[PDB]
């Protein structure tokens, strides 16, 4: 179970001088999934090649995903696995039509609902309750990040969260609690004049997941002042 | 501001049973209400969170259901340790509310009540008053009637009496009945009886001294 | 693991102040919703106040403007100053903590709680009487007191079966309380049997061993 965050520990949106949409366009409408797909090739050891096509806006032919250790790679090539990420393409490697996401597969087989689940967020501001709403997965064990991505896109769109040049909110973050056990991610940028988006989703890389009927979300938001 | 509204107020179950408690609120709070266990002297504690929500640790006897305002908790398979009192709360909106709680008690086999009786202590009289204390001691059921009789004048005046919560171990009651006079009335009268009518004889249980 | 204690209650006169301390171990202290919450004579709960992790203060329309939450993020400390007195304000206050996070309405953790009094009254030390008569019941008398609590022990708390403390009862401004404790007839008088009673509010500690007659 993870430490809750420390004392400052959480990032201040006011202390970010950079551009929010670097942040927000993580969460926007765009995303990499693919049901029922296999590694294609591989170029890290750490690392999967999907040939995963985004024919709508044509931004990518290739999805390459990083995890943080060989293990998962070895796991997942050569399975047939579900993709759910949020994807960059700035210092995106495969040695162009590519992009490149952490973590976010899941096997397909084995690991289907035969009806969509839903998972209450809770949202709350200046420890007030928000509001609420449900994510949906059809997925027995789902990838925090596929929450994650799921929570924080209604929240553009309806709370904007993030803008174009700012966000309304000073501190940001969500937890997962699981039976005993929970965990969480700061929702806003480092501090500083850049927001390297790399960097920041690498969080993703350890394939984390959780049950789909256990799992609840709470989200705390807090105002600047 | 929402009020709560827990109705009954008042439970009285058997072990095994499972057990219906409910709370309304005056308007609608979502699913944006908790509930609360407490026990005699000791501070409450929650048991379940936004309306059906399990928490680790609680007994899975104890379950919630409903939305708006409408709620209902289930204790399924009462147990003896289950007495206390049970409280919802708004954590909806502000200002944030509890229910009026219901008190629950247990049934169990019927006891007759442990009676002692107790003189005034020297160290009282040196300072000119008497009480004299009857305790009535791990009984069931909770009804009793206690009466002091002083040489056959049976006035209940000058009398206190206090009784402890159902207790969660052994379902029982018990009660303490003080009669205070001054020294020199103490003195004029011989005869001290605490008598305890209850439903497990049809005679009273009768404890007495004489001041001699 | 997860620890509040919360001191300061006291007897005030109708008018007064008083500031309550809870003090916090076992978490991040700022990563919480932090509240109080009162319970009255008549047993009902109240809200009192709530902080949020940021800072953000909320009261009930009853005590704004006579009550300030505040905390002591180094210090792991909650406090409640609390103006201007009524006696609808007599009540156990204790200091809660959210379940998970930074959410103000939920109460998860609960301390002891500490005892506030709103009245003129005065503060009155107890006299302690002995009550001496297979099984033996003995007891003692705590008679005239003011304001609660007392504290009432068998030999230390060593004896903490067969004991049972009565509500105290109060009577022309003074409380009077009893407890009995059963022990086996082999025991006493060979054996001591002594309570211990404490009534803080007047620095009284008294351990009356009961003789028999």
């Amino acid at each position: 179970s993870q430490p809750d965050p420390k004392p400052d520990e959480l990032h201040k949106s006011s202390k970010f001088t950079g551009l929010m949409e670097n942040m927000k366009v993580l969460y926007d409408d765009n995303h990499v999934s693919a049901i029922n797909v296999k590694s294609i090739d591989q170029f890290l050891y750490f690392d999967l090649i999907y040939s995963i096509k985004d024919t709508k806006l044509g931004n990518y032919d290739n999805v390459r995903v990083e995890f943080k250790n060989k293990d998962l790679a070895d796991k997942y090539k050569d399975k047939y696995v579900d993709v759910f990420g949020a994807n960059y393409y700035y210092q995106c490697y495969f040695s162009k039509r590519k992009t490149c996401m952490y973590g976010g597969v899941t096997e397909h087989n084995g690991n289907q609902l035969d009806k969509y689940r839903s998972i209450t967020v809770r949202v709350f501001e200046d420890g007030k309750n928000l509001l609420s709403f449900d994510v949906q997965t059809n997925k027995k064990k789902v990838t925090a990040q596929e929450l994650d991505y799921l929570t924080r896109h209604y929240l553009v769109k309806n709370k904007k969260l993030y803008e174009f040049n700012n966000s309304p909110y000073e501190t940001g973050y969500i937890k997962f609690i699981e039976n005993e056990n929970s965990f969480w991610y700061d929702m806003m940028p480092a501090p500083g004049d850049k927001f390297d988006q790399s960097k920041y989703l690498m969080m993703y890389n350890d394939n984390k997941m959780v049950d789909s009927k256990d799992v609840k979300i709470e989200v705390y938001l807090t105002t600047k002042k | 501001d929402i009020v709560m509204t827990q109705s009954p107020a008042t439970l009285s179950v058997t072990p095994g049973d499972r057990v219906s408690l409910s709370c309304r609120a005056s308007q609608s709070i979502g699913d944006y209400l908790h509930w609360y266990q407490q026990k005699s002297h000791e501070s409450p504690r929650l048991l379940i969170n936004y309306a059906s929500q399990s928490i680790s640790g609680i007994p899975s006897r104890f379950s919630g259901s409903g939305s708006g305002s409408d709620f209902t908790l289930i204790i399924n398979s009462v147990e003896p340790e289950d007495v206390g009192v049970y409280y919802c709360q708004n954590g909806h909106s502000f200002p944030y509310t509890f229910g009026g709680g219901t008190k629950l008690e247990i049934r169990r086999a019927d006891a007759a009540p442990t009676v002692s009786i107790f003189p005034p202590s020297s160290e009282q009289l040196t300072s000119g008053g008497a009480s004299v204390v009857c305790f009535l001691n791990n009984f069931y059921p909770k009804d009793i009637n206690v009466k002091w009789k002083i040489d056959g004048s049976e006035r209940q005046n000058g009398v206190l009496n206090s009784w402890t919560d159902q207790d969660s171990k052994d379902s029982t009651y018990s009660m303490s009945s003080t009669l205070t006079l001054t020294k020199d009335e103490y003195e004029r009268h011989n005869s001290y009886t605490c008598e305890a009518t209850h439903k497990t004889s049809t005679s009273p249980i009768v404890k007495s001294f004489n001041r001699n | 693991e997860v620890n509040l204690i919360e001191s300061g209650g006291d007897l005030v006169k109708p008018g007064g102040s008083l500031k309550l301390s809870c003090a916090t171990s076992g978490f991040t202290f700022s990563a919480y919703g932090l509240s109080w919450v009162r319970q009255t004579p008549e047993r009902r709960l109240e809200w009192v106040a709530s902080i949020s992790g940021g800072g953000s203060v909320y009261y009930p329309d009853s005590v704004k403007g006579r009550f300030t939450i505040s905390r002591d993020t180094a210090g792991d400390i909650l406090f409640l100053q609390m103006n201007s007195l009524r006696s609808e304000d007599s009540a156990i206050y204790y200091c809660v903590r959210d379940l998970y996070g930074d959410y103000v309405g939920r109460y998860a953790y609960w301390g002891q709680g500490t005892l506030v009094i709103v009245s003129a009254a005065k503060t009155t030390p107890p006299s302690v009487y002995p009550l001496a008569p297979s099984m033996v019941t003995l007891g003692c008398l705590v008679k005239g007191y003011f304001p609660e609590p007392v504290t009432v022990t068998w030999n230390s708390g060593s004896l903490s079966s067969g004991v049972h403390t009565f509500p105290a009862v109060l009577q022309s401004d003074l409380y009077t309380l009893s407890s009995s404790v059963t022990v086996p007839s082999s025991t006493w008088p060979s054996e001591t049997v002594t309570c211990n009673v404490a009534h803080p509010a007047s620095s009284t500690k008294v351990d009356k061993k009961i003789v028999p007659r």
